[PDB]
């Protein structure tokens, strides 16, 4: 029924210690409303929790946006003899993204409680939190919070006056962006290289150690206890339909006040930027392009950002996609081609190299974009690069190839005149 | 363009260009070329036999 | 652009199978705990934590350390070699006392990360990938470190130094030279990535337990 | 019984549960292009040369690894699968060295034949190619890893058939290499079969080097007498 | 109240803090499941 | 060079079926040996068996 979005009340947010200004330990979490009546939520049964998650309209915060209730109900099958596990994706690899780090370092007890609730809903015996290797202090804070939970009896043997045993393990990665992919993460946990495996089988059938497993984002896991406590209808009252709830946004790049903020789901992009980031450096007219959902999402020019909403469906209608809701802005004083080439270089350095399309094609596109930056190419190569991106996209084992092809496609689609003009300048200056 | 008597050429350094790929022997419509090869003392891929029957060759 | 590091090992007097390496008994207890964290049918899942512990004990990863890890976990040495060469946080060559990682990805590149790199290079007198003559500092360009809000930023031995200016990074470098550890976190006093003067959210006190608990629960 | 009905180019065929798309197409008489799949080895699914279109499906599937579902129609010769094959062949040939005259596997190359049959006839790769240093794994197998396409057939064969875990992949991305990471000889009673399983000239017989071309040899089928297996 | 930053404990983390915390947590874990074999290579 | 004295050293014939070849050999008065066709038997492939929970089919690398 509601038509306008983008004004979220302070008391209506979930991550109340986003900025670390309160106590992140157990006492502060208890004061702010964590670990409150978790025993009753555990005793309501997995079916009730799954129904609450489904009616909440929650979608994955990882970027895919898959309905979380359906994924978690994929594990509602009866036991077959193997243990069941919940894996929390804390790799935090997308450039422009900082939300999971902040909700891990400053609200770890929310993450632990969400792990417990998700494990109960999915029948998991333990939870493995795969934290990024570079986030050493965040991992230590999470370990301290898990120790506090074990001492208080909130997790472990019987976990409550409930009867459910649940363990929470933290496993550190070692410098690999691909290890954020769920199958690659599962392989990395098992002690191999972070190479993704093909689907099928899906993790709900064969996952970590060959056991049924669900891989979930940190934000998705952390919002579940609040969804259960306040009901799915309250969380669904936010945003548009099929786009309900609240989201953490990371604004970085050419803004006066880059920051991380939680805001209502279908917030307008310009309203979000102006109210939280302090506006674009040099004014809104100085804006050139925006990467709305991290490096894997295609860019959009200022005209699209004028009246675009920040959710999955409206951003797909803009040929971008929401992704991880990491907003990277660019003013008119920067080289768009150079930034896109830097992103392609990042993907070149982060590909695992398992399958030939991603490996060879991404190296090829890195070389092509490096030549494009200087203008050392000819105009007929733009369509060749587009066709190369088409060949990479949809033909790889995992979505890293898609996430590398999409920025090139967006850059071409919205700035072909820029590339052509750079090439002609090079041609005249070199004769 | 005119085709005369066959000859084996070499690089400016003085090493022979032939690498014993046997493509000429395969394509020869008259089977006039006989080739045998093995690794050289330095490990190079070179021929030990390269025979052309000029009474079978069609030029 | 290019890697610059080789993924084949050639025996060297200071890096060979006979190079002495062993685990401290405290590190052996830590290895016991790490192995205990996994089911007792899959002990190969502990290769990454054990290799990380070996690096933290030694500073880098000689081929003897990889062999010791493979022997301890009863895995083929080639699997440990694959793990060591796949993951970029493992140092297969000796590295300086303070490993400086500078992020040059697009979000940090937009907020003048090149100035930070140039300031570090001028202060230390080394290039992008070199090591100081006294084996005290090593410079490395890295990708996104998950602190794009606080760009530009660097990483020095598990610590994040954020919102850096050339002056700030010069002070960090010379203070680390002095001997005591600088405090981690963002500069300019913005207290971990909320708006510098905005305070556009989380202004009122958070609600206590049971504020919005639904009926029938 | 438990057979399911699937279609290959509109023609029905009954297959056992768990049958992959590649085997369903084989039961009809078509050989799907492949580089990493071997019938004797575990499924890898990395060369992506077996991508094929399922009717009413927007995304192609890996025929070697995807189990076929009941009622599926496999479009083995549709424009989508042909374009996928051409793109994969282009990516595979982008970095391959121009070594065909000096490669021992000239007329026996799966890469050459599948480029002729399923790839394009020209290249639009204007960059420089990669070059990796060779390895020494004994006097039986000659190693030229610039020709390697990273199909990991040798690694799987060594791990599963030969019982030797000395092979693997080091590095990442484009710079990922197949080898031992150390100077070590891959010596076993079954080490010579990695030459046969290798689709390209990366692994070749050392005593056989440079001596003959496949189209010249006459094939005689006989029996081994070196032992009592025959 | 709010103006104070209270995430100051991470400035005193050592090279072994994570593994010491894991060792401490070792006594709180439930017994691990078993696949029946020492390793897949067994 | 390689010299030969038989005219049938390069003669190879192609047949649709085994019966056609047998009939052709018989009507030409040639003693023949017939070898039954060898077909690769169908095999069970499972990508999920690579990541096995308790079996030896679990791979150590990929
Ligand atoms: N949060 C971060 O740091 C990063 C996020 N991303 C985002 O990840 C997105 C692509 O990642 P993918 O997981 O490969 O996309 P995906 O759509 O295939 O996966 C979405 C989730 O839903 C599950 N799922 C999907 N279909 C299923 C089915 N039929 N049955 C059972 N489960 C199913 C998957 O197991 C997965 O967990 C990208 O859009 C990207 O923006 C990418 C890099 C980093
Ligand atoms: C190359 C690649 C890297 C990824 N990295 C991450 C990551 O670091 N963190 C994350 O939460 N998801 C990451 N994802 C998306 C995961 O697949 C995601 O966690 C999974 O689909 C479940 O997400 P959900 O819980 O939000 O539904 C990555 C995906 C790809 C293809
Ligand atoms: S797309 Fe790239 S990262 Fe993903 S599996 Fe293939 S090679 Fe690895
Ligand atoms: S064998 Fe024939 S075609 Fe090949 S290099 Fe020698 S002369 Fe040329
Ligand atoms: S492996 Fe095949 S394609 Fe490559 S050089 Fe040798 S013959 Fe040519
Ligand atoms: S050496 Fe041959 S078999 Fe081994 S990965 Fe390379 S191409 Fe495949
Ligand atoms: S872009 Fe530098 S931390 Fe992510
Ligand atoms: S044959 Fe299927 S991906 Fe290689
Ligand atoms: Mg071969």
């Amino acid at each position: 029924k509601k038509t306008s979005f983008g004004s979220l009340k302070d008391e209506d947010r979930i991550f109340t210690n986003l900025y670390g200004r309160h106590d992140w330990r157990l006492k502060g979490a208890q004061s702010r409303g964590d670990w409150y009546k978790t025993k009753e939520i555990l005793l309501k049964g997995p079916d009730w929790i799954l129904g609450e998650v489904k009616t909440s309209g929650l979608r994955g915060r990882g970027g895919a946006g898959f309905p979380t209730g359906l994924k978690w109900s994929f594990m509602n099958k009866p036991s077959d003899g193997r243990p069941k596990y919940l894996v929390v994706n804390a790799d935090e690899g997308e450039p422009g993204t900082c939300k999971d780090r902040e909700i891990i370092r400053h609200d770890p007890h929310k993450l632990v409680e969400g792990c417990l609730v998700g494990g109960r809903a999915m029948g998991a015996r333990a939870a493995y939190i795969y934290i990024r290797g570079e986030f050493y202090n965040e991992a230590s804070n999470l370990q301290v919070a898990i120790r506090e939970a074990y001492e208080a009896g909130l997790i472990g043997k019987n976990a409550c006056g409930s009867g459910y045993d649940f363990d929470v393990f933290v496993v550190r990665g070692a410098g690999a962006y691909i290890c954020g992919e769920e199958t690659a993460l599962i392989e990395s946990i098992e002690g191999k290289q972070g190479k993704p495996r093909l689907k099928p089988p899906f993790p709900a059938d064969v996952g970590v150690f060959g056991c049924p497993t669900t891989v979930a984002n940190v934000e998705t896991v952390a919002v579940s206890p609040t969804i259960c406590r306040r009901g799915g209808a309250w969380f669904a009252s936010f945003g548009r339909e099929r786009n309900s709830g609240t989201k953490l946004f990371n604004i970085s790049g050419h803004v006066n006040h880059p920051c991380t903020v939680e805001e209502e789901m279908s917030v307008p992009l310009k309203e979000l930027i102006e109210k939280h980031a302090g506006g674009v450096i040099g004014g809104w007219d100085n804006l050139l392009a925006v990467i709305p959902g991290g490096s894997s999402t295609p860019l959009i020019p200022k005209s699209v950002c004028e009246t675009v909403l920040m959710d999955f469906d409206a951003l797909v209608q803009a040929q971008t996609g929401l992704g991880t809701a990491a907003v990277i802005v660019m003013d008119r004083s920067t080289d768009i081609v150079k930034a896109i080439a830097r992103l392609i270089e990042f993907y070149k350095h982060e590909s695992c190299g398992q399958c030939t399309p991603c490996r060879e094609g991404v190296d090829w596109m890195n070389k092509v974009m490096a030549r494009f930056v200087k203008g050392d190419a000819r105009p007929a190569e733009i369509d060749s690069l587009w066709e190369i991106s088409k060949q990479i996209e949809g033909h790889t084992i995992c979505a890293l190839g898609d996430g590398a092809a999409w920025p090139v496609q967006g850059l071409i689609r919205h700035f072909r005149p820029e590339l052509e003009e750079r090439m002609q300048q090079f041609a005249l200056q070199h004769q | 363009r005119f085709r005369g008597e066959h000859a084996l050429r070499r690089y400016p350094s003085g090493e022979e260009r032939c690498i014993a790929c046997k493509l000429c022997e395969a394509v020869c419509p008259a089977q006039a070329i006989t080739i045998e090869a093995e690794p050289r003392a330095d490990g190079s891929r070179r021929t030990t036999r390269y025979d052309i029957d000029m009474t079978k060759c069609i030029y | 652009g290019a890697g610059g590091a080789l993924f084949v090992h050639r025996d060297t007097p200071e890096n060979n199978p006979d190079t002495p390496f062993d685990f401290t008994p405290e590190n052996y207890k830590r290895i016991e705990a790490i192995v205990k964290n996994y089911p007792e049918g899959h002990k190969a899942a502990a290769v990454l934590p054990v290799l990380d512990l070996a690096q933290r004990q030694n500073g880098w990863l000689p081929i003897s350390a990889m062999n010791k890890v493979a022997e301890i976990l009863q895995v083929p040495p080639m699997r440990v070699y694959e793990v060591a060469t796949f993951y970029t946080m493992y140092n297969r060559k000796p590295v300086g006392k303070y490993h400086i990682q500078v992020c040059t990805t697009t979000p940090c590149m937009l907020r003048n990360s090149d100035s930070i790199l140039e300031a570090i290079q001028k202060k230390l007198g080394i290039k992008v990938g070199e090591t100081t003559p006294d084996k005290l500092f090593t410079l490395i360009e890295v990708e996104c470190l998950g602190a794009c809000v606080n760009a530009p930023m660097v990483q020095i031995n598990d610590n994040y130094y954020e919102d850096l200016t050339p002056k700030d990074i010069e002070e960090i470098i010379d203070e680390l030279k002095a001997g005591k550890i600088p405090k981690p976190g963002p500069r300019s006093g913005r207290f971990s990535c909320e708006p510098a003067g905005g305070l556009t959210s989380l202004t009122e006190p958070p609600k206590g337990p049971g504020f919005g608990v639904q009926a029938g629960l | 019984s438990n057979l399911i009905e699937v279609f290959v180019d509109g023609q029905s065929v009954m297959v056992e549960p768990g049958t992959t798309v590649l085997q369903a197409c084989e039961k009809v008489g078509m050989q799907i292009p492949r580089f990493c799949y071997h019938e004797r080895l575990s499924v890898a699914g990395n060369c992506r040369m077996c991508l094929v279109e399922i009717e009413k499906a927007p995304k192609v599937v890996a025929a070697c690894a995807m189990p076929v579902m009941k009622g599926w129609n496999i479009l083995t010769n549709s424009e989508k699968s042909k374009k996928a094959r051409e793109g994969v062949m282009e990516f595979l040939l982008a970095n391959h060295p121009l070594d065909c005259p000096i490669c021992d596997q000239g007329g026996e190359c799966d890469l050459q034949d599948q480029s002729m049959m399923f790839g394009s006839d020209r290249s639009r790769f204007l960059e420089g190619k990669r070059a990796v240093e060779d390895k020494n794994i004994g006097p039986l197998v000659k190693t030229i890893m610039t020709r390697c396409i990273q199909c990991t057939r040798c690694i799987r064969f060594a791990s599963e058939i030969a019982g030797v875990d000395d092979l693997g992949t080091t590095g990442r991305g484009n710079d990922m290499q197949v080898g031992t990471y150390i100077e070590k000889m891959f010596m076993s009673e079954l080490s010579g079969n990695i030459i046969d399983i290798c689709p390209v000239g990366a692994l070749t017989s050392k005593p056989y080097a440079f001596t003959a071309r496949p189209w010249e040899t006459r094939k005689t089928e006989s029996i081994d007498v070196m032992d009592a297996v025959g | 109240d709010n103006s104070t930053y209270r995430n100051l404990q991470h400035h005193e983390y050592s090279t072994y803090t994570f593994l010491d915390l894991n060792v401490e947590l070792s006594k709180f874990r439930m017994p691990q499941p078993s696949s029946g074999r020492q390793s897949p290579r067994h | 060079w390689s010299s030969t004295a038989d005219p049938l050293s390069n003669l190879v014939l192609t047949f649709s079926t085994k019966e056609d070849a047998v009939a052709f050999a018989e009507k030409n008065g040639w003693s023949f040996d017939v070898e039954e066709r060898k077909v690769p038997k169908p095999k069970s492939k499972s990508y999920g068996a690579n990541f096995s929970w308790n079996k030896r089919t679990r791979v150590s690398t990929k």
